[PDB]
């Protein structure tokens, strides 16, 4: 049960601003959970993904599938995977809309914010 | 049907065609490597003097006797990456510099218009008297002049993928002509190479072009091919006008997904005698892929707000094609008197400049050149209607580009082969499928040449000829025979390169390439190959 009098349990509200959350709210309700290895190599438990990290599918009919991230649709709330499409005969290939927490990371794209994010977090690395 | 008076035209327009070659080369030659001359000729003024000397050297021939004659190909001047199409107008050179400030420096070349050590020049050039069609075109290297030797000779040689491309442009063009000289003395191919019985065929030339490539580590350029002639069709504009009968071999972005999974052109053809060939070859250099890609074509347009991108060119195609099957009454005077010269001239492509009644002109003096520039701008003006309505089509300038293949993979098209550029002014490029096994589209295949980094540039050498292959009565000497129209020993010429790259001689094809070239230097129980001969000027 909520103890603030500033958080609100109404659900018209909560779905409100979920539907009309902006970009930079969209990346963190877009986040994704590590895998066991990179949990115990960093020592966190979840990030928000972007566009250059590997995923392992873990959920839903693709599951078991491994790639790089594509895209972060995030006006479509969706990330979409290069190996992992839809094909037709004539050619086509429609990349498959995934939701990031149905995905694992298993190969963080590291740059100099990222780390920062990490060690602010309480990782370890190195 | 061949007949004398056929070969003799053919004949007349090869030797004008090797005459202009000639001249240009030596223009080359005094411009920047005997560097007695004052003043550097530029591209543009090349192409403007060369053209000039054919309209000039024609005139002399089938006077009163020939309703249609005139440059055939428009003289064009390439330089590395460029592929062809670039013609550009005297007028045109201001233009192109202020349209590339703020590029990069790797057109710098084809935007001044002064030519620079190591760059792989190509010329092309063709000459049609009465439709009957010659065309020649020959890659040469600019060497920096050496300063202690008494003699004007280059440094050293032309080392790299250059040397690789021109090598393999070469090579294959000496063997191509030997192995169509074999269709005439059937019984001489080699047997491994062919059959005794069995003919020549567009597979057996695709796989020797194809094998000399591979050895030398380099592409063909989409826009090769080795087809047959005939009068008023010698696939002058082949991307933009269509054909209905075609018998040749061409190569493809389509013929590249085969060979790596292993009017529409085919390789189901004997090559039979009394024709005309025509055999053009663009090899591109592979020494800066360092994986497996595709090699495609970039077109140019003069728009700089069309990127932001520092190592793209700009610039616009100097050569119209007029559509005879398209009318349309003009508004303007201008416009109309300009269709009526355009009408005049043929179904060939032409210049602004080749429309001028100064041109050619008799003395090159600096008024000459000020009227035919005054009449340039009023062409220009008269131009623009006239391609408003669709009358008239450019004839692209189109760069070689490689794409690799692991980004065509990833990539996901969701229309496949359903989606085509609707934009397109030509129909003929505009749907096209060069990837009829992976669903990839002409438009499709161009965003994903863009959206690559990886999608650089290859340097591309050219070497072009016609031949005939003249029979037991029409040669002189009773015997079959192959008439080389243009090129070979005398201005085909090699420029001084060295290649780290041979044909490997535990291959089949190869030894069957070596026994055509034995053949070849054999002249009296071999081959024989008549070349013709430039006339003479002073």
């Amino acid at each position: 049960a909520k103890q603030s009098l500033d958080v609100s349990s109404d659900r018209r509200k909560a779905r409100k601003a979920y539907f009309t959350a902006p970009s930079s709210q969209r990346r963190v309700l877009l986040s994704a959970p590590l895998s066991k290895e990179l949990r115990a190599q960093y020592g966190i438990k979840a990030l928000p993904i972007r566009r250059d990290d590997e995923v392992l599918v873990v959920r839903g009919s693709k599951k078991g599938q491994e790639g790089k991230i594509s895209s972060v649709y995030r006006l479509k709330f969706a990330v979409q995977v290069d190996k992992v499409t839809k094909e037709k005969v004539n050619g086509a290939s429609v990349p498959i809309n995934l939701h990031p927490s149905k995905l694992v990371i298993t190969k963080l794209h590291l740059d100099k914010d990222r780390k920062a994010l990490i060690q602010r977090k309480g990782g370890k690395l190195e | 049907i061949l007949q004398e008076s056929v070969l003799n035209k053919y004949r007349t327009a090869g030797q004008i065609a090797q005459t202009a070659l000639k001249y240009v080369t030596s223009l080359i030659n005094d411009s920047y490597h005997s560097k007695t001359t004052q003043r550097q000729l530029t591209v543009p003024e090349l192409c403007l003097l060369t053209d000039s000397f054919i309209l000039t050297r024609l005139e002399q021939y089938y006077k009163n006797k020939v309703n249609e004659r005139g440059i055939a190909i428009p003289t064009t001047i390439d330089i590395d990456q460029i592929s062809g199409g670039w013609c550009p107008e005297i007028d045109d050179t201001q233009n192109l510099l202020n349209w590339n400030k703020g590029k990069d420096s790797t057109f710098a070349s084809s935007v001044t218009g002064t030519l620079r050590p190591g760059d792989l020049v190509k010329i092309t050039l063709g000459v049609h008297i009465d439709g009957y069609t010659s065309e020649v075109s020959h890659t040469m290297v600019i060497y920096p002049v050496d300063e202690t030797k008494p003699i004007l000779q280059p440094t050293g040689p032309l080392l790299g993928g250059k040397a690789d491309a021109v090598a393999a442009a070469h090579i294959a063009m000496e063997t191509v002509v030997a192995l169509l000289a074999c269709a005439l003395t059937p019984e001489k191919l080699p047997a491994s190479l062919g059959g005794t019985s069995s003919g020549i065929t567009g597979q057996l030339i695709r796989t020797i072009v194809d094998t000399i490539a591979r050895s030398y580590n380099c592409g063909v350029v989409p826009g090769s091919r080795v087809r047959r002639i005939r009068r008023f069709l010698a696939g002058q504009n082949e991307g933009i006008v269509a054909e209905r009968e075609y018998k040749g071999v061409v190569w493809t972005e389509s013929h590249q997904e085969a060979d790596l999974l292993s009017a529409i052109p085919s390789d189901d053809f004997v090559v039979q005698s009394g024709e005309v060939y025509l055999i053009d070859l663009k090899m591109a250099s592979l020494e800066h892929c360092t994986k497996k890609g595709l090699v495609t074509l970039e077109t140019v347009d003069s728009y700089t707000g069309k990127s932001h991108k520092a190592g793209e060119l700009i610039a616009r195609p100097g050569a119209y094609v007029r559509d005879f099957a398209q009318t349309h009454i003009l508004k303007l005077k201008t416009s109309r008197q300009l269709l009526t010269k355009i009408d005049k001239q043929g179904v060939y492509p032409f210049k602004l400049s080749h429309l001028s009644s100064n041109f050619p002109f008799v003395h090159e003096n600096e008024e000459e050149l000020q009227s035919l520039k005054k009449d340039l701008k009023s062409f220009r003006l008269g131009m623009s209607e006239i391609s408003n309505n669709y009358l008239c089509v450019e004839s692209p300038i189109q760069i070689a580009r490689w794409v690799p293949w692991d980004h065509i993979l990833k990539a996901t098209n969701p229309n496949g082969n359903l989606s085509y550029d609707a934009t397109s002014t030509l129909t003929l490029p505009g749907h096209e499928l060069p990837l009829p096994k992976l669903g990839v589209s002409a438009i499709k295949l161009k965003s994903l040449m863009n959206s690559t980094k990886e999608s650089i540039s290859l340097p591309v050498a050219r070497e072009c000829n016609t031949i005939v292959l003249c029979d037991s009565s029409v040669s002189t000497t009773d015997r079959p025979e192959l008439l080389r129209l243009t090129g070979g020993s005398k201005t085909c010429q090699p420029s001084w390169i060295h290649s780290q790259h041979e044909l490997n001689p535990q291959d089949s094809i190869v030894q069957g390439i070596f026994q055509l070239a034995t053949l070849a230097k054999d002249k009296r129980f071999g081959l024989l190959l008549k070349e013709t001969q430039p006339m003479k000027q002073k």
